[PDB]
């Protein structure tokens, strides 16, 4: 994708993560598990829901549109009516197909952006208390229990608390 | 050591969309915007049943071709249904003047009252009213339009007639009449007694004089003669006057018209069911809030916009990579 | 220790825009593309004042209904203004043939010269020219169109008349005339003396013969008779010939037409002021370089494109977060 | 936003910075102050001005467009004229609304991109002579006077000049 | 120490495109979508040569104005070419009724057979067939339409004539005829002997009676008289009947029509060459798979969409920075 | 550009690199040379080829469209026909110009994204075995022969193999 996260440095998705589009997988002494990031997920749902509603909202209700009839001496008017009908149909078909292709491109890019932003947000919180090990994973230089894991997940990670232990481990 | 990973949802979804850069992209979640599904039935529109002309077309219905099942004296509809094999139309050959304009007028009509504008046994004294033709046959016997009357000579005379009707219905009244053009001068004398006959019709906003044209025409439905059909909309309060000394196919029944919005004429092979819709097409009713449809360009009511597209699916979720 | 920070502008701006992902986004800077403001006045267009028909409509103006304030003999305009209550129109009842086509013709007309094509006291010898009617009343007295002349029998005879005018104006000349249809044969003899009268009109590219139709019509403006109105555009250098032995409402005044671009007919309730614009609507003049407007679909001159939108505001600055 | 800078890792705007869309706030011994980045700001103004002018340029002048009249026996032609007028109005309204929504989205994303690019440009100039302290701020490991601050602001920062002092301070 | 760098392509390309943010951007690779190139020739369309009317217009061709080089008795075409200086049109002055509708009909015609519907020396006994006019001159001598016949009195009598043709061609047959309107009553008697002449024409779906109008008209091509021209399409199997006692310009040759798709009438100053195209314009043929063109809005065949754009170039490569 | 790589931190293009849009220039003991990245280049060509084909595909063939004629008493119908013809032409011209401008913007941004993603992919492979020296270049802290250069270019670089030598060199 445009931001290099989805089908990029993070090769694959998690079927194990069923509660949101984006989130975290952790492994520590206490065990392992997945948890969706509710904030980034909910924001994304609101945006995409607004985008879908906007597309539907712009196409106004169609009111009664029916054929007209013309006698053998009104061939020009018949062809004019057909020209008008065909012209409008050509335009709406063009508009519909192009809008969906563009919004689809923008949507996939939007998800890619959201995933990269979540990774960088985690990266900047952890700083040098962990190492980047590829595939969007961090390996801690200190012991990180479920409380520690929750502090990263909910954006309140305490760098100084583990800075000494991490420094010792990093050597 | 302990690890934490950032990742994204995958599932067993097989839905695909197209983008500008790429075709056939599998995504976790998406929404169809293109309605393709209908029930294949004719339904009511917002409570009101359609007017089914059945074996008749608009011309057959309004003239009252005997072959078509007589409709109630008062009717209302949300739209008008003709069928593709509308064989019962004009039964006596000739031209229907401004037929297409009359159809366009009827397309904004929501109801009618069929009423006796000129009672048969009173309206046309000293004239014959029994005139029938094999071109407009009913039950094997020669017959005639239920809404018109063939006036002919009586006891060898066709006295000049003059009649008027005053529109006290408080709605537009559609009046129809005909002008007969015999193929030769001997039929003209036999039928109307007067070689130099005329017909005049007059209202506040309508005036036209009709003169017959005698000539040997090709046989159509076994008739060398012709019948031209004319109409006008008599405004509320206005008077219509018919003056003639021959060749007049007199009005007998007329229609008090009510105007509606969102009506129209469609052609359909579909059958009426006890169902209700907001959107009717000639193939069937649509029950959808989707913005687009590829079912039919002809729509009655509140419908999705018709497009030629085979697929319109918007991605909502992510590129699906469950590997 | 010393610090440096990267950041972005904020201010007290309350302007909002919509995006695809989000509604009601507050931004630091933006531009309105949708013009909604007009002055509520009729103005000149690119220097040229409009033609105000006032109490008249196009039919009333060109026939010269006596009720309408006589305009100058020579005029030019950027557009034409009728009012919604154009009560003074056709004053003597009948049909105006190709009225809509004549309006369409006038929509590309930039000026006229009103001139005496057939001087009253010379043009029609041995005929009466004093004919008036209560249907076209002026100052309580029976009157007639200022541009037409009611020719009737004189001393019990209506001699066949034949007159032609040669167009040496070097511009198209619009000629108007009428055909009277009495309600009965006794009026016909009284007015024109000849039961079998005809009228003919001929130019290089126009030929039509008119025959009166006698019949008792419903009273309209207290008249059972009718008057049909006809027109043609006589090409520069061409000749128009009128031949008649009765029922002719003769041309008296005609119009030398100049063609323009960007003219049209509007209906407006607004009043003329001493102002100038590039863009006029029926509600008022627009003074704007903005690409869109939601004021009115009817435009004269160089106007923004009309749209139904309530708001069209483009963001230029940033998401405003002054917190 | 799409690039995670505006309303992202930089939470808020500066009402104090009145001379451009993007720029710098500094604190050193000599004092503190704001200064807009003229280069990135001017480039952004030119782009957005081109974008606005392009949108206006594409809508050609409307020339005289007025109603037509039809008699009681031209009802079909009247409805055809109405169909044409309504059809064109539907299309232009659709086109106008969609163009503004898309360009608005692209504009907000463009600003977000410009801000992130300015931060990364500063980051890459300073290297390890300063630490990332969040909220788009750097804290120097050396003394940085107004001349030093100007060299970063105008893109000529001299890493080797302060590399020793920074190394000493970083320990 | 050893180094590795990441970078992007540059070249000597000078191609430029526009974007939303920026104009005149130099890029390494791009594609033109706007076709501006044509060969300036008239070519065949999908194998079929066009019909070149040359000195004639549609009116001149179908009536058979003597000035126009007689085309083969049987022809087929992909489109129809008139020239801007089509001076040879209607040669005897008058009106061509429903000319524009007839052109619209011909626009869906793919071929014709010119055949003798009413052989000159057999079709009209006891009438003169030698009538010619200086208005339709050929080789300096007075002549007449090749497809019509001027019937006039013979030996001081014009007997009532009645003729019919039965359409056994298995295709629509286009029949043309005329009605002559002398300027005065003395010419009428001289030419047709009967002051009160009529003409009638009848088919299964056509009926019209024609009456001459005598009046002194302005001289056009030195003629004060007029000739009106009428046409109908006789359906396969149907019969056309002409009945007249004067003033009839009889059909002599008619056209068996074949219908096609994708035909039309264009005006062109270009010359026919031995070339073949899928797309023809009045300026020249286009040989292109490009989606857009700015050459001409008039197109025959399978053409790129016409637009007013001066340039439409899409970038494919990168911003070119070879510095 | 939107991603800050092209005409950004990488100032200029390489006329020397003729085999793809994106790739590598190396300098080691064995010599120097350019090599295009075939994977990122081919993917980009497929995308852009799909984008061009999509734009052409959406404009359906134009079939025969010719003038109509109207007599002196059909002026309204003539103007209606002209209104229809002019209306459709206005719309298609608007649609064509806007589609090309937007796709051009998206294309330049797409290339910028692809270049930045290739740089970050190299950056994350090398880690601290090399230093970022600006202008999209890395300087190795170890000896890197043509085999080493190929491993980075084809995405199989072996960090541990050179980690000791790099550490020694970085001091
Ligand atoms: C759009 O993408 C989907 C997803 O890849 C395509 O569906 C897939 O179609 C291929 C057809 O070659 C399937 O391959 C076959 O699989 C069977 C076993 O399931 C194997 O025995 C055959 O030898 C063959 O390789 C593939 O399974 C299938 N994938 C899924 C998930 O259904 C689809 O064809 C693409 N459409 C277009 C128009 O490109
Ligand atoms: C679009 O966004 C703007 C900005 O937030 C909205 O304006 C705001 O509207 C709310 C209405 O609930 C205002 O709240 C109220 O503030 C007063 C004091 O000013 C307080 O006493 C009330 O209890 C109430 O909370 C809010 O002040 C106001 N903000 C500004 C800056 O004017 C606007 O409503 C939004 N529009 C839509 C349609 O969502
Ligand atoms: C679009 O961009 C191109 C590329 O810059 C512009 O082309 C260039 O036009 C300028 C005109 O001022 C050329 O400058 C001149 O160069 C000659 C020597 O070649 C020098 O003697 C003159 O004093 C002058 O400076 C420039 O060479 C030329 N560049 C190339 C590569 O051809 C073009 O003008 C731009 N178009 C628009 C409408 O802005
Ligand atoms: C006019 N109406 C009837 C048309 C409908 C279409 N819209 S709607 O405005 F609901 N469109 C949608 C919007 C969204 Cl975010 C989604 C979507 O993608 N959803 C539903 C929310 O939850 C998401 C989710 C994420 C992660 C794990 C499981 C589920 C998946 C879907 Cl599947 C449709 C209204
Ligand atoms: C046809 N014409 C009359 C219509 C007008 C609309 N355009 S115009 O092409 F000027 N559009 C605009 C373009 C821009 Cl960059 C801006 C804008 O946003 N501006 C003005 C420049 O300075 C910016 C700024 C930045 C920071 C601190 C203070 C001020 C703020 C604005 Cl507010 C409008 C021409
Ligand atoms: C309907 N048809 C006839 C119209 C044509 C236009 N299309 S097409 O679908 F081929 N469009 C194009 C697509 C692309 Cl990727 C390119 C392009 O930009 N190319 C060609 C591939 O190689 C690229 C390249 C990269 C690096 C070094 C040298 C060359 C440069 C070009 Cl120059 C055109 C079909
Ligand atoms: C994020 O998670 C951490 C860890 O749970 C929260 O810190 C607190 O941790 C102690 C455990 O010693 C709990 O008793 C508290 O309940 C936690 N605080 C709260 C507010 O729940 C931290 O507060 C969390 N932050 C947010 C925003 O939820
Ligand atoms: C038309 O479509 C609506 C919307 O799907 C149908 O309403 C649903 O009916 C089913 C079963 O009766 C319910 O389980 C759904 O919850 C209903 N959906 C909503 C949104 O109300 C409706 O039955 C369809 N038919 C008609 C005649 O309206
Ligand atoms: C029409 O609008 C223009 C543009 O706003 C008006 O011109 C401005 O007039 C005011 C006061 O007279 C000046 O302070 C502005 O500087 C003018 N702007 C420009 C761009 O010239 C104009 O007065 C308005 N009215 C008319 C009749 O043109
Ligand atoms: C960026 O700012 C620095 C600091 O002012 C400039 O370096 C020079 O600094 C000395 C102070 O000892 C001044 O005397 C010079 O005038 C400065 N140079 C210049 C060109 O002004 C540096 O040059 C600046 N760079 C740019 C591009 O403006
Ligand atoms: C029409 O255009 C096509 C496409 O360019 C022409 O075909 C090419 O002709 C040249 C020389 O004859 C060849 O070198 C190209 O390889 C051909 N291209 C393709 C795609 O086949 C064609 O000659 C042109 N003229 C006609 C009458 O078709
Ligand atoms: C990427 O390049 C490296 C270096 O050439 C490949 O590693 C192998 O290197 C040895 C040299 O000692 C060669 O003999 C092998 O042929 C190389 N392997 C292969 C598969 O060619 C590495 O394999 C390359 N990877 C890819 C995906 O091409």
């Amino acid at each position: 994708g445009l931001f290099g996260a989805i089908a990029g440095f993070i090769e694959g998705g998690w079927t194990g993560m069923i509660d949101g589009w984006y989130g975290y997988h952790h492994q520590n002494e206490q065990g392992s598990g997945y948890a969706a990031d509710q904030k980034s997920t909910q924001n994304a749902i609101n945006g995409i829901t607004n985008k879908v509603n906007t597309v539907i909202e712009k196409m106004n209700i169609q009111f009664t549109a029916v054929g007209k009839e013309f006698n053998k001496l009104e061939k020009r008017m018949e062809n004019l009516n057909k020209k008008v009908d065909d012209g409008f149909l050509d335009i709406w078909t063009y508009n519909a197909e192009l809008l969906v292709l563009l919004e689809n491109e923008r949507t996939l890019d939007f998800h890619d952006s959201n995933v990269k932003n979540l990774y960088e947000k985690v990266k900047s919180q952890l700083k040098n208390n962990a190492k980047e090990i590829g595939n969007g994973c961090f390996e801690f230089y200190h012991k990180c229990d479920n409380e520690c894991m929750e502090s990263v997940r909910n954006g309140t990670y305490d760098y100084p608390k583990y800075s000494e232990e991490s420094k010792l481990n990093r050597e | 050591g302990d690890t934490i990973c950032i990742g994204y949802h995958a599932n067993n979804s097989t839905d695909t969309v197209d983008t500008v850069l790429e075709k056939n992209v599998t995504v976790t979640h998406s929404v169809n915007l293109l309605e393709d599904s209908h029930n294949g039935k004719l339904c009511r529109l917002k409570g009101i049943a359609p007017l089914q002309l059945g074996k008749c077309n608009i011309a057959g219905w309004l003239l009252g071709n005997p072959e078509c099942d007589p409709l109630l004296p008062v009717r209302s509809w949300s739209y008008i249904v003709e069928t593709p094999n509308s064989e019962n139309g004009i039964c006596y050959p000739g031209d229907f003047i401004d037929y297409e304009e009359l159809r366009e007028q009827l397309s904004s009509v929501s109801s009618f009252e069929r009423f006796e504008i000129f009672p048969k046994e009173s309206s046309w004294p000293n004239h014959n009213t029994n005139g029938v033709t094999a071109a407009c046959s009913h039950e094997g016997k020669s017959s005639f339009y239920r809404n018109l009357l063939w006036l002919t000579e009586k006891e060898g005379s066709y006295p000049k007639l003059k009649n008027s009707y005053v529109n006290k219905k408080g709605k537009e009244v559609l009046v129809l009449w005909g002008i007969h053009h015999p193929p030769n001068s001997k039929e003209q004398q036999n039928l109307y007694q007067n070689e130099n006959a005329y017909v005049s019709v007059v209202t506040s906003n309508y005036n036209r004089r009709f003169t017959p044209e005698i000539a040997e025409r090709p046989k159509v439905r076994d008739q060398a003669g012709r019948m031209n059909y004319y109409w006008t909309l008599l405004k509320p309060g206005d008077t219509i006057i018919f003056e003639a000394n021959g060749n007049l196919i007199a009005p007998m029944y007329a229609f008090a018209l009510s105007r509606g919005f969102g009506s129209g004429i469609i052609t359909s092979n579909a059958s009426m069911h006890e169902c209700n819709t907001k959107c009717q097409t000639p193939l069937g009713a649509i029950n959808s809030s989707l913005p687009y449809q590829n079912i039919h360009p002809v729509t009655i009511g509140e419908c999705p916009k018709y497009v030629r597209s085979a697929k319109l699916r918007m991605v909502t979720g992510l590129r699906n990579i469950p590997s």
